[PDB]
């Protein structure tokens, strides 16, 4: 039971060495590919196979594929702590970057190496037997993660379609701008995996630095940070496929238990306990407080107000010691609290699971080892207000006609602009439907 | 603020008029009960004086 | 024959409801409007005392 | 099926509104026969102070 | 000589059977291994019932295990009481129906009925006299309640003679633990009432409750639900099993509870639970059995049972015990609650008395009652289902793989008519 | 901006403490049905001693 | 076949309701695990009136605790002999009494005694020929008298055919623990003398001024007032545990002391009370334990009925005696302080005697009187009570829980006019 993920451009590259840290150092696998034959952490051997396939005689190799365009952080990576655990082709590279142009890397660039990463992907899915699907990590804002992003989405799609796409996207912040024409390959992404994908749960920048400020501490974090919890919220709502618990839900049970409309597809994200050592154990955790904590609006991985819409859907991962009673009894004290809101057709509404394994602390982080650790996933009608302001922003710069004239000169033009334009406009207008 | 302090002051009323209403379900059924048993016992005593 | 044998059942249960509703209304309001009767003569005993 | 959902509810709603004003007027009626009764127990023990 | 065939279903009714097969096998004196270790010889006597002796002193239980997960077969196999099993029996699919009921009743139970159905047509032509086939199966997932209705019509079809025992753990409203569970549940319960001998309708807030008030459990799990189901499932038949006074079969209760055809979705309750602190605390007296058994809040239902009348019902008394304090309290009970008894049936309640009483115990009780205020559980359901449906939320997840408006449709109207014909005896 | 959006929450905690009421309200009707429709009963039975 | 249950209401009728249980537990014979260890079958020829069989000889006492707090619940299962009652009747809120009659009559009462009624009704419906009701409170406090009170008017009118012993530990000037101890005794015995049947009033003042005189202690705690008390609880009714050569009821004592229906209140005292020193050198024969009997000094209320008149008394004797030196000794009594007595009364004593003494004791007595002169606590207490009543203090406490003043003017007009009948007489 095989899940295989994709990581694009810089972003999707950096949340891989994180995660593919996490899940090696949690099945406590050798960074060399192996595992040690003295001491054996209490695991099954059919756990580590989701991730870490067997080569001949006690080697252990990832399914996942890295694919960039630039060479610089995929030889760095390479020459990084990781250098025999991935497969030599499992690091797919260009030589000459998109460089942050959604036109420049999806027609001229991106119409060469994804045939490579396609036959790759397509003879390592038909190595894995039972493939759940497909998890992908990106950024939107680039050109990399971007372009030929949207285009290895479509020729997925187009090559399975039966298999679930679930993709993890970081969309740019309200006013942390990393890039300048970012909302240009952020809108015409949208236009695309609004229909491709299947799930899509986002990530934010700000959403993650003001968590670490808050309940870290850290006032001067990185993404060298941030990566850190994003790895983990992904391995947390992977791990009910992972291990084996109480009440399992693997990889249909998300898109069956929280995707009422085909075209209503958007997750927000949250994790608790985010917590350090210093208060673990001067805080006291439990079922009530880590939930509470989950849905108060400022422990989200996206920067969102849910008091400005009702919750249509939400599953709630658990972790470690968790009786399927006290889960109940908090959620009950959840649907009676008198600050989130629902929509009126939905009255069953929280898909639990729960895994005994608890949640693995990376030496050297700042989360500490803690009994139990939730992960909510909502779909919910609020995230609205986040393409909205992105609409607000992108026509003030498409009015002037400013920037354009990189992508026109590369083939596109102003008519897809459009497009994407009015396409996301009715993505709004949906989600004001749904919200009656 | 106002409107919000009223409409609690309202919440309480309606959650004590409930358990008002659910102690009175109560006693008519402790009631029942005894009325059905007082029934069977004045059958019993006509049957005998019959 | 299924759905046949349904209709049958349906018009029996809908004459049933029918007399067990109607019957059910009257006899409550003519309970309470009695109880509200003695509830009254109290009060006007109450006054004549006064 | 529909005229048997239509008849039961007009017969659940009627029963609902009797209930409620019903209930409303009781109420109303047992405050004045409370304080009518607390004059009375007031009077009741007034009297015993005065002479014959 | 009579036999029965147990199926279970799903990750809950397989864990349920678990623990079924955990206690019925202590009962009958088992090892975990296989062979027999008991003392008595009654309990030796009716071991065809619930086993099949095999060449090397291995006994294996006459139950088909039916999932699409191997992480649900490996859960119920590796546990205690598990390497008895026979493997053959061990049939499973690889997909996961993932909480939809079109997943698990038109394409992989479609897929599976077939190898399901020939483990079962085995097992029963393996076994001389037949006595019924009983399903413990959950009505709120994909793998239990959407294959499990298909292999109760195939049974039905293939052997339209034989009682048939509905273990059915319908979902609870307050207790969330699923989206579409209104769905999973009607549209099962649906195809449930036209092919089902007896429903014994279970929910897991009232065991939840239970496992408060009464054993006084502060962190009661399903290990503990299922055990107190188990205690249930392995009391409801007794007579089969072992002699008495006055025996009482599955077709016995079926007449003596099943007044009308479509009128057969029982509540059910079992006496004494009491918490370990109080053990000794309390008297093991027909009267204070009785006194638990007639109560509202001892039932394993989220209905009251106290909000309409009892139609009839049943209680299997196991212990040496008098007949005539039995029969004079549970006529005391009628002269009594009259007012919650239908008033053209005399005498409606059927009392049995079996000889030998349970293990660890000294005198059990099961309660088996046919009411109609079972129809608060539907009715709930029922508003669920109009509210989803109403905005016709989730529906391309079932309309995406063969279903249709038809059966929807159909759901909505049957249990509407299944509430009305229950609200029409009050 | 600090008044506004705690203006904003005060509106969603008004808005959502009146559906509250609502349901309360309904509540408080149906158990009123059930008392007279126990309150009948007992009258009957009582004729009938 | 005649039993009594028992309610200990509040914190001080707890502990005595605890040393009282100690004290029968003793009398009978059994250990602290709940076997029987005593000598003679004719203690356990009558346990059914206060325990019940459980499970092979673990006798179970017939009383319920009842309080707003764990301190005391957890005290009293800690002390010895705690372990023997029913955890099933350990019933008690959590939110606090706080000493206040509204907080222990309509809002925590309104909160728990349906439960506690609940419990009671199954323990008074296990019992089969009822005779009637024994309750341990104190007059002083909120839940004292709150809850116990409330519980008194919830019994008395769901089984208004039985007699019912409410013991009363009413308020004594000197020993002033709170502030509102007027307060409640006046908004108790309003009350108590309407609906509850007897009280047996006691009082601190006159259990220390025994101690320190009689039994000559140097440093009683609670201990020894509690022992006193039991002492006095256990022979009150020992005609129903052991035979008498002259038997008497309760209810026949009850008709026998009690001439109108509102002039209810016993003032008691218990014989021998000889001090540790003198008991070796004292004489324990009928003319003087019927001598200290009527002994103004042991008399367990601080009311010399020197300071009043006599309506009846009675005098239960527990031992083999000489009845006609018994009736000789009341005769010459009466003869000797008729003035003390009522004219229109001839024979005022009723005596009794019971043919097996307490534990260890050869020779025992107990007195209950309903002198005239009773009326001077309640004339006290009505005093202390219109001393703050003129200006209203520690008033908003019952008025914030919803008391007007009505009441408060109506349990004082009861207090002047119960007065005023205990003086006419006189
Ligand atoms: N939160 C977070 N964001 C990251 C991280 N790494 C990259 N990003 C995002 O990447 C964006 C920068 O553009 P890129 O995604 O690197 O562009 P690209 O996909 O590499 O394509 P090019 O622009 O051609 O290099 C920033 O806006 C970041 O939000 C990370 O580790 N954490
Ligand atoms: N009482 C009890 N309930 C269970 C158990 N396992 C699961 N459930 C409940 O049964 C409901 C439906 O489970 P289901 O989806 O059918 O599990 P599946 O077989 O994997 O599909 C869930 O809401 C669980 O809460 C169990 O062992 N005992
Ligand atoms: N005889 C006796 N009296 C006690 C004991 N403990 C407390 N008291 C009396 O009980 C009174 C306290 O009243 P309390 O029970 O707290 O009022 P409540 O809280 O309403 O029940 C004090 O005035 C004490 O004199 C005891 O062990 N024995
Ligand atoms: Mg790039």
């Amino acid at each position: 039971r095989e899940v295989i993920s994709i990581h694009i451009g810089q972003a999707g590259i950096q949340v891989g060495n994180a995660c593919w840290e996490l899940y090696c150092l949690e099945h406590g696998i050798q960074p060399d590919g192996q595992m040690p034959s003295d001491k054996t952490i209490g695991g099954g051997d059919d756990a580590f196979n989701t991730f870490f396939s067997e080569t001949g005689a006690g080697k252990h190799v990832p399914r996942c594929i890295f694919l960039d365009l630039e060479p610089t952080v995929v030889d760095e990576v390479r020459t990084g702590t990781y250098r025999q655990l991935f497969h030599p082709e499992q690091l797919i590279s260009g030589k000459e970057d998109a460089a942050n142009n959604f036109a420049r890397g999806h027609y001229t660039i991106g119409k060469e190496i994804v045939d490579l990463a396609l036959d790759r992907i397509r003879k390592l899915a038909d190595n894995c037997t039972g493939l759940q699907g497909f998890l992908v990590f990106n950024a939107v804002g680039g050109g990399t993660g971007s372009g030929l992003g949207s285009l290895l989405l479509e020729r997925l799609s187009v090559d399975y379609g039966k298999k679930s796409k679930l993709g993890f996207t970081v969309y740019p912040s309200p006013q942390v701008s990393t890039a300048v024409v970012e909302p240009y390959n952020s809108v015409l992404s949208t236009h695309s995996l609004l229909e491709h994908t299947d799930v899509a749960v986002m990530l934010d920048n700000e959403a993650i630095y003001d968590i670490c400020r808050r309940s870290l501490d850290i006032e001067r974090p990185t993404y060298t940070n941030l990566n850190r919890l994003i790895a983990q919220v992904i391995s947390s709502l992977t791990a009910s496929l992972r291990f084996d618990g109480a009440l399992n839900v693997d990889i249909t049970e998300f898109q069956t238990n929280l995707v009422p409309y085909p075209r209503i597809h958007f997750m927000l994200s949250s994790y608790a306990p985010i917590i350090s050592a210093e208060k673990a154990y001067h805080e006291q955790l439990s079922v009530a407080e880590i939930t509470n904590a989950a849905f108060e609006p400022a422990s989200m991985m996206v920067k969102c107000d849910p008091r400005h819409g009702k919750y249509m859907a939400c599953c709630l991962m658990y972790r470690g010691d968790v009786v399927p009673k006290d889960v109940n009894a908090s959620v009950a004290t959840i649907k009676t609290k008198r600050t989130i809101q629902f929509v009126d057709w939905c009255p069953t509404g929280f898909k639990c699971g729960i895994n005994y394994q608890p949640p693995t602390v990376v030496p050297g982080g700042d989360l500490a080892k803690v009994q139990r650790a939730v992960c909510m996933i909502s779909n919910s009608t609020a995230i609205g207000e986040i393409f909205s302001r992105l609409d607000h922003k992108f026509d003030l710069m498409y009015a002037k006609r400013a920037f354009v004239h990189w992508y026109v000169g590369e083939g596109m033009e102003e008519g897809e602009f459009s497009e994407a334009r009015e396409d996301l406009a009715a993505l709004e207008k949906d989600f004001e439907e749904v919200g009656a | 603020f106002q409107k919000k302090r009223r409409l609690e002051q309202q919440l309480e009323g309606q959650g004590k008029a409930i358990k008002g209403l659910t102690s009175a379900m109560g006693r008519l059924h402790v009631d029942l009960t005894r009325v059905n048993g007082l029934i069977a016992a004045n059958s019993a005593a006509r049957q005998a004086l019959a | 024959k299924r759905i046949t044998e349904q209709f049958k059942d349906l018009q029996s249960k809908f004459r049933h409801f029918e007399l067990v509703d109607t019957k059910k209304y009257k006899e409550v309001w003519g309970m309470k409007e009695a109880d509200v009767a003695a509830l009254v003569r109290q009060l006007l005993q109450a006054d004549k005392v006064l | 099926k529909s005229s048997m959902d239509a008849f039961r509810a007009g017969q659940a709603e009627r029963l609902k509104q009797l209930s409620l004003a019903s209930s409303g007027a009781m109420e109303t009626l047992r405050g004045k026969l409370a304080v009518a009764e607390n004059v009375l127990k007031l009077a009741e023990l007034a009297r015993k102070y005065e002479t014959e | 000589m009579r036999e029965i065939v147990h199926i279970q279903g799903g990750q809950c009714g397989n864990q349920i059977g678990a623990k079924f097969w955990e206690v019925v096998s202590d009962e009958h004196g088992i090892d975990p291994t296989g062979t027999y270790h008991g003392d008595s010889d009654l309990q030796l006597e009716r071991i065809n019932v619930y086993f099949n002796e095999a060449t090397g002193g291995r006994y294996v239980p006459r139950a088909i295990l039916m999932d699409l997960e191997p992480g649900t077969m490996d859960s119920v196999r590796s546990g205690p009481y598990g390497q008895i099993f026979r493997p053959d029996n061990f049939v499973f699919g690889q997909t996961g129906a993932g909480n939809n009921w079109a997943k698990g009743h038109y394409t992989e139970g479609a897929e599976l009925i077939d190898s399901v159905l020939d483990v079962v047509r085995k097992e029963a032509e393996s076994c001389d006299c037949l006595q019924g086939f009983q399903v413990c199966h959950s009505l709120g997932g994909g793998t239990g309640s959407g294959m499990g209705t298909l292999l109760i019509s195939k049974i039905r079809e293939e052997y339209p003679d034989r009682m048939m025992l509905t273990f059915s753990v319908v979902p609870s409203p307050k207790v969330s633990d699923t989206v579409v569970e209104p769905y999973n549940a009607t549209l099962s319960v649906h195809q449930l009432v036209e092919n089902a001998d007896e429903c014994m309708v279970l929910d897991n807030e009232a065991l939840y409750d239970i496992c408060f008030r009464t054993l006084k459990l502060t962190t009661p799990t399903f290990g503990d639900l299922n055990h107190l189901i188990s205690a249930v499932m392995s009391g409801i038949t007794c007579c089969l099993r072992f002699p008495g006074q006055l025996n009482a079969d599955l077709r016995k209760l079926a007449v003596n509870l099943i007044p009308f055809p479509r009128l057969h979705f029982f509540m059910v309750g079992f006496t004494p639970l009491t918490s370990r602190g109080s053990q000794q605390y309390r008297a093991l007296t027909v009267p204070e059995l009785t006194q638990q058994m007639w109560d509202a809040k001892n039932m394993m239902c989220a209905a009251d049972p106290r909000h309409g009348r009892y139609l009839t019902a049943s209680a299997l008394f196991r212990g040496r015990m008098s007949t005539k304090e039995v029969d004079e309290q549970m006529l005391n009970v009628q002269n009594k609650n009259s007012s919650y008894f239908v008033e053209w049936i005399p005498n409606n309640v059927k009392s049995s008395v079996c000889d030998i009483p349970p293990k660890g115990l000294k005198m059990s009780a099961t309660f088996i009652g046919n009411s109609t205020a079972i129809q608060e559980m539907f009715k709930r359901v029922s508003e669920q289902f109009t509210a989803m449906f109403r905005r016709k939320a989730f529906l391309h997840w079932y309309t995406g793989e063969g279903m249709d408006e038809m059966e929807f449709t159909e759901a909505e109207s049957n249990m509407n008519d299944l509430v009305s014909e229950y609200q029409q005896y009050q | 901006a600090k008044l506004d959006e705690t203006i904003s929450t005060l509106k969603l905690e008004n808005d959502m403490v009146s559906r509250q009421v609502k349901g309360s309200v309904e509540a408080r009707e149906k158990a009123l049905v059930d008392h007279d429709v126990l309150a009948l009963e007992v009258k009957r039975l009582r004729d009938i001693l």
